[PDB]
């Protein structure tokens, strides 16, 4: 029974394992088709139906099994990376660990900076008994042991590795064995480290890409909901494809110039609202009947709002919404306003951003 | 232009010495040449320390090395300080 | 200092190691206080000197103020420099920076919350997900499958991916509220 | 093809005006600079697209009120009812606005989703306007050099 | 010389593989230290 039933699982895994990137891409591919489908969609009439029309009829059904069946095969993508990619990030960092304890002792010795979250997260397993389980070298413990035993406590080191003093004799020496049987579920229960498994879990959580699908997973689950999430996985092309992550890149690349620059954008910009709020503010009257006028510079809050939209995206600064100043005494100091305005926030630093961004994507 | 040619002085810094100006891959030809090169042979601020060191110390204990040094400093001839050479160097076929 | 000359000057005979490593702590006491160098000796040829470094002094020179004037010649003589004025420009600054710590000794007499919050979250939702399988239901779902069942079969391992999903979702939105919780 | 169908109708012989474009070498130079970076250049208009879309998927769950486009208010023009119109209004006209979708689009000032809508726009404008279409212009001039 | 086994062969041309080395091969070359690229290459050798 129990040698069937796993030996069908694992099959299963491994055809998981085998098909994730077909699935990766009929993923994509149903993501493609979802959003079509979704591009002849209506409103009807207060009743607001968001109504789907269709000229043949037929495609709300087709709509929701492709639906479903992405949710069901996204589903499967996660199963598939999980049985295909895991294994070697958990490889990889029980390696590192390993190391890091063996040559440095960076559990022993020298205490993590503890601001290293995975050295912090790391800390749990150096106690579990199923070390190097992906690992090659199960004697790692048994040489930290041998290295660092004299000088920093034989017992107190074997108590931070979580070893037994009473199989290191007789490993080497004639001993008994314990056999298994796969009816048997209490020893399979107890050797089912729930710590390891515990950091094992951990570390797949931190996993960037394992949160990236399971994104993808709610985005599918919440489409179900609303039929509008599921354009959210149609950005999943722009990861899919080499140029494309270039581009998404180029923007965090220059990250902290960029913020800087639009923090020195947004400053220059209040201080010009704090110039036309104490002086400028009769011409900032935008209203079209005369009556009631719409006064949007009265507020600092509203007229630093005003300067930061539609002044900024003006293309000839602020004057080009601003009103008329002909026939007054400021008329001079308005113009040398709205020219500085002009060269230090829409010529300047706005190409400046711009420039940053299409220079770290070249 | 103004940011290039401080990327350009962090790459000169990282590239060359500052002292005997010898390019770092002829150090680094061994593993960790241009680190030792420029923290223990030819570290920036040791200079200073041994001038600050032959400034405290009295002439008359100078050795004739610091009294070298001292001479041609007051002399105001930088010649002591090393140019496109460095121990290393000057003893290779004798060293390796 | 005469142990280090002597390893640099002869870096082979074998009968010197005996006291190096033999040495090693004295060596390693004095590491931080001596001071190696390079100048065109009165022979025409590479000499190391070594001398002392005092620990108030490098203290001095790892002083605050003293580093930036140091990154604004570096800067400086990089940008702008002659290979004659060079080493006048450094000579001057050296000066100036010995000034520098001078008066630096007399004016000075004799986003852990935020890995703490995703580690709780990381610690007691998987807790979450191990209590919620501590149940151990696997004698009860052997009993629902008595003989083969292909669709009971994976319907329950289909159920634990779920969860486990489930509960990085949990975690996703336990991050948020700490973050929201460190923020205000 | 072109001479024989000039013939039918005269004005198939400006089509023969642009031999020179392939007689001249700095002429064939401009015209292959388009070819030269062609699948960065598709990938970065689908992307132009792409973003759009989203923008206009927004608006038409949320900024649909501010779409009115009618000089009388006694027949709306209403151009945000229909997706494929919304996303037409935001292909055309939005892109080649030269200060985003907020020009055309009405004033949203008295309403609740002010500060959405501002950011909704000046978004469109930074990363459609000042973004991906110096990018558009990039590849080409920079193939062309 | 050594003998190569046509079955780790093909485990090597396998797509996963191939992504892998090239993920590598891209990083050491973008950023790398002649000490560090022999020790990255190895870890690399180890993970493959
Ligand atoms: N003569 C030199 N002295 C010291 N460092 C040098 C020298 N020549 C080149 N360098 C290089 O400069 C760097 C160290 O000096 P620098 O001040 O430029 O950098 P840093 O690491 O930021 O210094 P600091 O110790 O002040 O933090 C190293 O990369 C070193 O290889
Ligand atoms: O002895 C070993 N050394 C290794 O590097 C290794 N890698 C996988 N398996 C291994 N065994
Ligand atoms: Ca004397
Ligand atoms: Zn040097």
């Amino acid at each position: 029974f129990w040698k069937k039933i796993i030996a069908y699982q694992q099959k299963l895994l491994n055809y998981f394992a085998r098909n994730f990137y077909n699935m990766r891409m009929l993923a994509l591919f149903v993501a493609f088709a979802i959003n079509f489908i979704l591009l002849f969609y209506k409103v009807s009439t207060i009743a607001v139906h968001y109504v789907l029309e269709e000229s043949s009829g037929y495609m709300e059904p087709t709509l929701r099994i492709l639906a479903i069946l992405h949710t069901v095969i996204s589903f499967f993508c996660i199963i598939g990376y999980y049985c295909l990619k895991v294994p070697l990030v958990i490889f990889k960092r029980e390696k590192e660990v390993a190391r890091k304890l063996e040559f440095d002792g960076l559990y022993i010795t020298e205490q993590p900076s503890e601001d290293d979250i995975k050295g912090q997260w790391d800390r749990l397993v150096i106690n579990t008994q199923s070390f190097p389980n992906n690992y090659w070298d199960k004697f790692v413990k048994r040489k930290v042991m041998d290295k660092y035993g004299e000088f920093y406590g034989r017992d107190r080191i074997s108590e931070l590795l979580g070893m037994d003093k009473a199989a290191l004799d007789f490993s080497d020496a004639r001993e008994k064995k314990k056999p298994k049987k796969d009816s048997s579920l209490s020893a399979v229960l107890n050797s089912i480290d729930v710590k390891y498994q515990m950091w094992k879990l951990g570390v797949v959580f931190t996993d960037n890409s394992f949160l990236y699908l399971a994104w993808y997973m709610t985005m599918s689950v919440l489409g179900h909901y609303n039929n509008f999430f599921f354009a959210a996985h149609l950005l999943d092309i722009a990861m899919g494809f080499k140029t494309l992550r270039t581009i998404l890149s180029s923007v965090t690349h220059n990250g902290k110039q960029l913020v800087l620059t639009v923090g020195l954008l947004a400053v220059v910009v209040y201080l010009y609202t704090v110039v036309a709020f104490n002086f400028f503010r009769k011409f900032y009257n935008k209203s079209e009947d005369g009556d009631t006028p719409d006064m949007k510079c009265d507020d600092m809050l509203t007229c630093y709002m005003f300067h930061m939209y539609v002044g900024v995206r003006a293309g000839g600064g602020i004057g080009d919404e601003i009103e008329d100043p002909a026939g007054d005494e400021y008329e001079i100091y308005r113009i040398i306003f709205d020219i500085t305005f002009f060269f230090f926030v829409i010529v300047i630093l706005l190409a400046i951003i711009q420039g940053l961004i299409i220079d770290a994507f070249g | 232009e103004l940011r290039d040619q401080q990327e350009q002085v962090k790459e000169d810094m990282e590239t060359k010495c500052f002292i005997c100006g010898i390019g770092n891959d002829y150090f680094d030809t061994v593993p960790h040449g241009f680190e030792t090169h420029t923290l223990q042979e030819h570290n920036l601020a040791n200079y200073l320390f041994f001038l600050m060191y032959l400034i405290n110390k009295d002439e008359t204990e100078h050795t004739g090395q610091e009294s070298y040094v001292w001479k041609m400093y007051q002399e105001r001839c930088w010649e002591f300080f090393p140019a496109g050479d460095c121990f290393r160097k000057q003893y290779e076929d004798q060293l390796n | 200092v005469l142990l280090t000359n002597l390893s640099e000057h002869m870096p082979n005979d074998t009968r010197l190691q005996t006291f190096l490593e033999l040495a090693e702590s004295v060596l390693n006491y004095f590491q931080p206080f001596l001071g190696r160098i390079e100048i065109m000796g009165s022979a025409k040829r590479i000499e190391r000197v070594y001398f002392e470094i005092s620990e108030s002094s490098r203290t001095q020179w790892e002083k605050p103020q003293v580093k930036e004037s140091k990154r604004q010649f570096i800067f400086d003589v990089v940008n702008e420099g002659g290979e004659k004025e060079k080493m006048e420009l450094f000579v001057n600054f050296c000066e100036d920076t010995i000034f520098e710590m001078q008066l630096a000794a007399q004016i000075s007499e004799s986003s852990i919350l935020t890995v703490r919050s995703a580690l709780f979250a990381l610690r007691y939702n998987i807790l979450t997900l191990m209590r919620m399988l501590s149940l151990k239901s696997l004698k009860k779902q052997m009993k629902k499958v008595k003989k083969m069942t292909v669709k009971d079969m994976v319907t329950a391992f289909f159920s634990s991916y779920w969860s486990i999903f489930m509960t990085l979702l949990h975690f996703v939105a336990s991050v948020f509220r700490g973050f929201f919780r460190i923020i205000c």
